[PDB]
C-alpha cells in the first residue's frame, strides 16, 4: 500500500516504511550491545509506533525494558550501568546462581516504572476500567510492602543501581520479594490471579492510559528453552498473560553455564532461549513491519560483511568482463531484482565477547558506537528515492503500490507511468509465455516496443534508460529461469560465425549490467564501482 | 507467421472489451468490469493458407487515458474505432478517433469503424446509412457488430487481415 511521492528537487521518493515490531536475538550478547540500538531508534522515531516487541537472552530483558515504557534517559542510566555479574547469587561456593536476584531486580525495575504510569492516569475511573485499576495497584502495595519491611525505598532509577552495588540491600532484597507464591490456588483448584506484575498487567495498565499515551506500552513476548521437551517456548501477552514478566526475563537469560535452570508450572526445566542463536518472530505482523537485531560475534561479523563486499566487487567485474570480452553464465550471483526490504539489523560485539570477563568502558562505548551506526546504517536503506517515477513501479513490484490508475486524485506523471508499466510487464510476461513454449520469434520485437516505451512515453534520460531497460532485460531473465540469456549467447555467437552486428549485443550487455547501478542515483555511465 | 498490433479504440462502456472476449474466448459477459488502463492479449488465425498474428490492445475508453493513447498506435498497424448505436455521441466520438489517428498514427494503418450494440435497434439511435456514409469518406471498414449475438465480431477482425 505504498505511494510515489515528487521530491522539492524533481525526484521520486516512495512512502517510507512503517515498523510495527522489534525482535532481538538469543545470542551471547550483552545488554549494552542494544544501547546504541535504542537510542538510534530514539533519534529517528521508530519506537513510538511500535506495537509489538519481542526478545531472547539479554534481548528479552532490553525488549521488556521498552514494552514497560522506560523514557530514553533513564534506559541508557539503566543499561549503562547495570552489570548482570554484579546481580549473581550463588548457593554457595562451587555452585550456579540461584537466578532469584537478577529476577528480583527486574521486578523493582518493572514496579517502578508500572506505579509512575498509573500516577499519570486521570481520576476517576469508568466503570469497565474500574476493576483493571484495582488489580495493579493491589500488587504495587504487595511490592512496596515487602520493600518498606526491608527499607529500600524505589522511586527513582539510581536507587535500583546502587541497590546493586550494595550486598546488604541486596540480600535484604532477597529476603523480602521471594515470599510471593509463583502460584496461588485453593479450592476447587482453580488457578488465583498472580501476585506479581505480569505479562498480562502490561495489558491492563494500557487499556488505562488514555489514547494519546497508550504508545508508551508494548506487546511483549520472550523465548526460553524447556530443556525437558528439548524446544522453545513462547511466553506473550496474548497467548500466557498469567505469566510474570521478571520470571520468563531471567528464565530467557538463564544461560546454563551461570544459572541453575528455572521451573515451569509444570515443573520442566528452562534456560536460555538463546543456547543456539535463535530469532523469534512475532505473531500476528508481516515480515517487511519488524525491525529484526541480531548480534554477531565479531569474526562472524567482519566474515559477512566480507563476503558481501566481495559479491559485490564481482558484480562490476563481471561486467567489465563482458565489456572486455567484446573487443561464464549471469548467475553469478545473488541478483534480486525486485524490492525486499532489509529490516536485518547486525551487531558487531567485538571485544565484549562472551568470553571477555570484565570490558573497558573503552570497548564497551565502541559496542554502542556499533549497534548506532549499523541501525542508522539500516535505516537509510529504507529510504527509496529514484529520477524517474517508472524505474519505482518497476523495481518496487506494483503489487506493493497503491494502485494509481483506480485512484482519481493520483498525480497525472504517476497516473501515466503506472500504465506504461503494466505495459512493459504485459509484453516481459508474453516473452517468457513465448520462450516456455518454444518460440523465440518476437522476443526481439517484443523487447524494441519495451525499450521504445521507455524512451518515448517516460521520455527517460538517455543513462536513467539504460537502467530502466536493463532492470526489465534481468526480470524477464529471471521469469524465464535463464531461457532468456541462453537464447541470447547463441544469436550473438551465431552473428560472429558470420561476421555480423547482433541485436543481442546490447542486450546481453544490460544484462550483465551491475545491479547495484541499475537501481542507483549514479548519474554516470556503468563505470559505477563502489 | 506474419505478426500484427492491434488496438481498440472507443468511448467507454461501447464493448470493446466484449469484443475481444467474443473474438478470443467466444463468450459474452453482460456484468463486464471497465478496463483499467489497458489488458493485452494475442490470438492467431489463419485467412487462406497463411498464418496472422494479432497483437491486441483493448484499451481504457474514460478521457484521463486519452493522453496514454499514443504508446498503444504508435506501432499499430490496424486500429478498430467502436461506438455505440444506442448513443449518437459515441459515434461523435468515434469521427476525433479516427480524425486524430489520421494526424498522429501510422499513414499506412488498416482502421476499421464499427457501430456496435446493433442488437439494441430498439433504442438504436445512430443511423446506418450514416456511419456508411461517414466511413466510406474516411476511407474506413465499416461493419455492424454485436458481442452479445456473435455478429460481425469474427467478420470486422479477418476483413481487416485481408488488408494486411
Ligand atoms: N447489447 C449489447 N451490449 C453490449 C455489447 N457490447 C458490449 N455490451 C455491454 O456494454 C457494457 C460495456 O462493455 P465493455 O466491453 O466493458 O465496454 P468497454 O468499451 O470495454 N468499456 P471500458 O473501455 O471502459 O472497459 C457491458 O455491460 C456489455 O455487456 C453489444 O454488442 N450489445
Ligand atoms: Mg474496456
Amino acid at each position: 500500500g505504498s505511494e510515489i511521492s515528487k521530491t522539492e528537487a524533481g525526484q521520486y521518493s516512495v512512502s517510507a516504511p512503517e515498523h510495527k515490531g522489534l525482535v532481538l536475538s538469543g545470542g551471547g550478547a550483552k545488554g549494552i550491545s542494544y544501547l546504541g540500538m535504542i537510542q538510534a531508534l530514539q533519534e529517528r522515531g521508530k519506537i513510538k509506533n511500535l506495537t509489538h516487541v519481542s526478545g531472547a537472552s539479554a534481548g528479552a530483558m532490553t525488549a521488556s525494558i521498552l514494552a514497560v515504557g522506560m523514557d530514553i534517559k533513564d534506559i541508557k542510566k539503566l543499561i549503562e550501568g547495570l552489570d548482570i555479574t554484579k546481580l549473581l547469587d550463588n548457593s554457595g561456593v562451587g555452585f550456579r546462581a540461584r537466578g532469584d536476584r537478577f529476577r528480583n531486580i527486574l521486578d523493582v525495575i518493572y514496579m517502578m516504572q508500572m506505579k509512575k504510569h498509573l500516577e499519570s492516569v486521570q481520576q476517576p475511573i469508568p466503570p469497565e476500567q474500574q476493576m483493571n485499576y484495582g488489580i495493579l495497584k493491589q500488587k504495587i502495595a504487595l511490592y512496596e510492602d515487602k520493600l518498606s519491611r526491608a527499607g529500600i525505598v524505589i522511586n527513582n532509577v539510581d536507587d535500583i543501581i546502587n541497590l546493586t552495588k550494595s550486598v546488604k540491600d541486596l540480600e535484604k532484597l532477597d529476603k523480602a520479594l521471594n515470599s510471593i507464591p509463583t502460584e496461588l490456588k485453593g479450592a476447587k483448584g482453580e488457578q488465583l490471579e498472580n501476585p506479581r506484575l505480569t505479562l498480562g498487567d502490561l495489558g491492563r495498565l494500557r487499556e488505562l492510559l488514555p489514547e494519546e499515551n497508550k504508545h508508551l506500552i508494548k506487546n511483549l513476548s520472550v523465548v526460553v528453552t524447556n530443556q525437558t521437551k528439548h524446544e522453545l517456548e513462547r511466553y506473550s501477552e496474548d497467548t500466557t498473560p498469567q505469566q510474570s514478566i521478571a520470571q520468563v526475563v531471567q528464565w530467557s537469560g538463564a544461560h546454563p553455564v551461570l544459572f541453575v535452570p528455572g521451573r515451569n508450572a509444570k515443573g520442566e526445566y528452562i534456560a536460555d532461549g538463546g543456547i543456539l542463536d535463535n530469532m523469534p518472530e512475532i505473531e500476528g505482523l508481516d515480515r517487511e513491519e519488524v525491525l529484526c537485531v541480531k548480534a554477531e560475534a565479531g569474526t562472524a561479523f567482519e566474515d559477512r560483511v566480507n563476503k558481501a563486499k566481495q559479491s559485490a566487487m564481482e558484480a562490476i567485474s563481471w561486467f567489465k568482463a563482458r565489456m572486455d570480452s567484446l573487443v561464464t553464465s549471469s548467475v553469478l550471483n545473488r541478483e534480486k531484482v525486485y524490492y525486499n526490504i532489509d529490516n536485518m539489523i547486525y551487531i558487531n560485539t567485538g571485544e565484549v565477547t562472551t568470553t571477555n570477563t570484565s570490558p573497558t568502558p573503552e570497548q564497551r562505548a565502541r559496542a554502542v558506537k556499533n549497534g548506532y551506526d549499523q541501525t542508522m546504517q539500516l535505516l537509510d536503506s529504507h529510504k527509496q528515492t529514484f529520477d524517474h517515477p517508472l524505474m519505482a513501479i518497476l523495481y518496487i513490484g506494483h503489487d506493493k503500490l497503491k494502485d494509481a490508475l483506480i485512484d482519481e486524485k493520483s498525480e497525472k506523471e504517476i497516473f501515466e507511468a503506472s500504465a506504461h508499466a503494466q505495459a512493459i510487464l504485459h509484453l516481459q510476461e508474453q516473452i517468457v509465455k513465448e520462450m516456455n513454449d518454444g518460440d523465440y520469434s518476437s522476443v526481439q520485437n517484443y523487447l524494441d516496443q519495451i525499450e521504445d516505451i521507455l524512451t518515448v512515453d517516460a521520455k527517460m534520460d538517455d543513462i536513467q534508460k539504460e537502467k530502466a531497460f536493463a532492470l526489465c532485460i534481468k526480470q524477464v531473465n529471471f521469469l524465464s529461469e535463464g531461457k532468456l540469456e541462453t537464447y541470447l549467447n547463441k544469436v550473438e555467437a551465431e552473428a560472429k560465425a558470420a561476421a555480423e552486428p547482433s541485436w543481442a549485443t546490447k542486450i546481453l550487455n544490460l544484462l550483465w549490467a551491475p545491479i547495484e547501478w541499475v537501481v542507483s542515483l549514479f548519474k554516470g555511465p556503468a563505470q559505477d564501482f563502489k | 507467421i506474419c505478426q500484427f498490433k492491434l488496438v481498440l479504440l472507443g468511448e467507454s462502456a461501447v464493448g470493446k472489451s466484449s469484443l475481444v472476449l467474443r473474438f478470443v474466448k467466444g463468450q459474452f459477459h453482460e456484468y463486464q468490469e471497465s478496463t483499467i488502463g489497458a489488458a493485452f492479449l494475442t490470438q492467431t488465425v489463419c485467412l487462406d493458407d497463411t498464418t496472422v498474428k494479432f497483437e491486441i490492445w483493448d484499451t481504457a475508453g474514460l478521457e484521463r487515458y486519452h493522453s496514454l493513447a499514443p504508446m498503444y498506435y504508435r506501432g499499430a498497424q490496424a486500429a478498430i474505432v467502436v461506438y455505440d448505436i444506442t448513443n449518437t455521441d459515441t459515434f461523435a466520438r468515434a469521427k476525433n478517433w479516427v480524425k486524430e489517428l489520421q494526424r498522429q498514427a501510422s499513414p499506412n494503418i488498416v482502421i476499421a469503424l464499427a457501430g456496435n450494440k446493433a442488437d439494441l435497434a430498439s433504442k438504436r439511435a445512430v443511423e446506418f446509412q450514416e456511419a456508411q456514409a461517414y466511413a466510406d469518406d474516411n476511407s474506413l471498414l465499416f461493419m455492424e457488430t454485436s458481442a452479445k449475438t456473435a455478429m460481425n465480431v469474427n467478420e470486422i477482425f479477418m476483413a481487416i487481415a485481408k488488408k494486411l
